[PDB]
RNA sequence: CGGACGGCUCAGUGAUAGCACGAUGAUUUGUUUGCGGGAUGAGCAGUAGCUGCGGGAAACUGCAGAUAGUGGUCUGCCCCUGUGGGGGUUGGCAAGUAAGUUGUGGGCCUAUCAGCUGGUAGUUAGGGUAAUGGCCUAACUAGGCGCAGACGGGAUACGGGGGAUCAGGGUUUGGUUCCGGAGAGGGAGCCUGAGAGAUGGCUACUACGUCCAAGGAUGGCAGCAGGCGCGAAACUUGCCUAA
RNA sequence: UUGAUAGUACGAGAGGAACUCUUGAUUGCGACCUCUGGUGGAGCGGCGUGCCUGCUGGCUGCUGCGGAGCUACGUCGGGAGUAUAAUGGCUGAAGGCCUCUAAGCCUGAAGACCGACUGCGCGGUGUGUGUGGCGGAAGACGACCGCUGUGUGUGCAAGCUGUGCGGAUGGAGGAGGAUUCCGACAUUUUGAGGCUGUGCAUU
RNA sequence: ACGCUGCUUUUUGAUUCUUCGAUGUCGGCUCUUCCUAUCAUCGCGAAGCAGAGAUUGCGAAGUGUUGGAUUGUUCACCCA
RNA sequence: AAAUGCCUCGUCAUGUAAUUAGUGACGCGCAUGAAUGGAGCAACGAGAUUCCCACUGUCCCUACGGCCUGUCUUGUGAACC
RNA sequence: CGCGGAAGUGUUUUGUGCAAGGGCCGUAAGGGAAGUCGGCAAGAUUGAUGUGUAACUUCGGGAGAAGGAUUGGCUCUAGC
């Protein structure tokens, strides 16, 4: 069971291990540890820390959202309209 | 989550339905991420499906270009999924979802890319009707192959058979006249001009 | 194509507004008038209505199918050049109408208001603009205003055309038909368009709110009637395809 | 203490309960470390002052994160046993009637005793202890729990820190004929290097 | 009411038996134990006890009885 | 009602949720008062008082860590009573 | 001066490894003087350079009033 995803490092958090912090606008950010809440307090940008996932795809080490999924598909059968069901052109 | 599957080649749709044991395999997939159909149930085996959209439990639609699982509120304009614009130059802030499946989506829209060896009932059997027939004359000629100078393109097809055939016949004739007298007037303006140049240059 | 006009109001503003006489050789202008000007070539993409499957309490919205207008790219055409090349895609001229920018001059009261001013005064260069200009920036000079009242502060301050009083000379007043300005609860920022910093347009913060199945969605009478409140203090929720 | 009982009984009205069932807590007592928080002179990093001739690498100072262990601000856990007091009752004389009382009997308390829970002496029994050494879950020293060569070292697993030296390609600019030199720092090789008292294997 | 009879040792007096070759003299803070003449909690009577809320009495000492402002205060007096 | 007022925690106002404290005002003042010096605070003070901001293990309520002692060994080896 | 180095000078080589309680120190969630006779103790401010500075006053002062901002490394420009 997962509690959620860390909003600073991008990693999965196990069930029962984070602290939600609600802001004055009603936005509730989830962090894993005091190693991460400190980097937010000092106002560091996560892309300058090499063990986060937003830093690995900024430098191209590995993209975090794979897409294509091999998608090799084509077909174009022809059909009829109202009475020309057998066109035969 | 009830599924809404369509087979574009035969042009047909129907509303399917699945349970929450196979449903959990769909999570963390983008729009345009597609797979083998056997995951969903049983009859879908050997097929290649595709994801194209979906709603949530409050009606809001999923759109591409966001890459999140939460609900956002951008400023949208004319020609944008999620907005249906009526006044000219107006923009609206309206909520949508991101392009990733999770436990919030109520309905998924799919696409049968390659059918299977089995026979899904309402999709692999029927072959539905087209809705409109072309109107451009080059496209009409390539549909039936009428290249014999085409001489009268509609009358040629009316004999080959009742289906009524509409076409851009009149529109070609208006514009044919408009740029025929416009050449007529270019000659008068120029011709009447050089008379005065010489007659003016005569006296002075 | 139009909804930037028409209609309502007088919060702000004591001169950056308004009236009078000037400059634009420093600028743009749809509709109106008279002249000029105009791709019937190739080759691919692809949409509204329409035909089906649907979501949501709502307000609103998605996916598949197939078609006009249409959008790219070549070809040609045009523009600046040429003993190389590089751009653009048909956008014009002159009147008329409208709009923007700018010079000088005028009796609201007050010295228990006498010295005021840092983009402040100027030069030289560039940027931005439809266009001149500290309008904006870089460098450098030390200027500019004042008892002929500067700089401040007050009162029920929208300016004129106008009104009242009445021998003459004067005193008082103008929210209000016509012309000019400014604003749409309060501040800001913008899109479309010939023209708006528009509110019977959009986006945010802020005053007061309204509807919900609770997760969301929404409001702008200083338009014509009408209601509440306030106060000494002010009309009809009527009829109109006629002028 | 919440909900139900119940807007019910009672009352002209206004007002307005109880037995039984049910929900959460406050405080005391006894434990425990999975989670969260604190500490962490273990470990890794950053930035400095002096000294080793400079770079590399060290020692010294301030600072970020911080495993194990300890801990609370964190988590867990409570008899329907017997006889009675006040009071209320049964049978019943003295006193032909009456009366809970003089003989007897029934009921009844956060109280009494007992149980459960912890400690000590004394008994019984087909029953009498590893000298020394080395470890720990135990410990001021004695004692207690274990084995009787299975350690140490190393590898893997599981974690903490955060991208090592050297090279290559760049760098605000400056110096000047060589197409050279000086330069904080950047990207890449590289989730990389360093470290571990915990677990498994082997020697 | 007017009168009359008791108990305690928490007040303040009365006295001068012990200690002047010395028994550290007020309050607070900390910590333990005992009394009942019971404030609350458990059981049960009376009524000028309809219900609700209180008032008065008996059995009962197991468990509880707080946080602050002003004063050195004990004491006092207000707030929650 | 002052470092001077017995009665006395005088009376009224103000600061607090709550003021035997502080400040302002009142005056028949047990027993104020003029070089026994009276009134008066600019500047100066490790002088005496009351309140505000800031800050914190003072406290709610304690925890964990460092070094030297103590605990254990050898040597030297007292005193009070 | 403080925080670190020379010169000169002084110095040993078979005790243990750390219970409770002490003496001198370090770090602490959330609260922020509720603690106490009393903010005792600790924490907090701190160098330099622009900015901005009131009541009162013996006109000298008050004044560093209060309040706000800046600060490393590297590579250059300007003045004398």
């Amino acid at each position: 069971m997962i509690q959620g995803v860390s909003m600073f490092s991008g990693r999965n958090i196990p069930k029962g291990s984070g602290i939600y912090e609600v802001m004055s606008d009603g936005r509730a950010v989830l962090t894993a540890s005091n190693k991460e809440r400190r980097l937010i307090a000092r106002k560091i940008n996560p892309r300058d820390i090499r063990w986060t996932t937003s830093s690995r795809e900024f430098f191209g080490k590995e993209s975090q959202y794979v897409v294509e999924k091999m998608n090799v598909q084509k077909v174009k059968v022809v059909r009829g309209f109202r009475h020309i069901s057998a066109s035969s052109l | 989550m009830k599924l809404n599957i369509a087979y574009p080649t035969n042009g047909t749709q129907k509303m399917f339905e699945i349970e929450r044991r196979n449903e959990v395999r769909l999570y963390d997939k983008k729009i345009g991420d597609q797979f083998d159909g056997g995951i969903l149930g049983e009859e879908f085996e050997g097929t290649i499906m595709e994801i194209t959209g979906g709603d949530d439990y409050q009606g809001f639609p999923m759109v591409s270009g966001h890459l999140t699982k939460k609900r956002v509120r951008p400023l949208l304009s004319k020609g944008d999924a999620g907005y249906r614009c009526r006044r000219k130059g107006v923009r609206r802030r309206k909520s949508v979802r991101g392009s990733i499946v999770s436990e919030e989506i109520c309905v998924l829209n799919l696409i049968i890319l390659r059918p299977g060896e089995k026979e899904i009932d309402g999709l692999t059997n029927a072959v539905n009707d087209v809705s409109h027939l072309p109107r451009k004359e080059k496209k009409l000629r390539k549909m039936f192959g009428v290249p014999d100078e085409e001489k009268n393109v509609v009358g040629y097809i009316r004999n080959i058979l009742i289906p009524k055939i509409r076409h851009n016949g009149k529109r070609m004739k208006r514009e044919q006249e408009r740029r025929e007298q416009i050449m007529k007037i270019r000659l008068e303006r120029k011709r009447i001009l050089e008379e005065e140049r010489k007659e003016y240059l005569e006296k002075y």
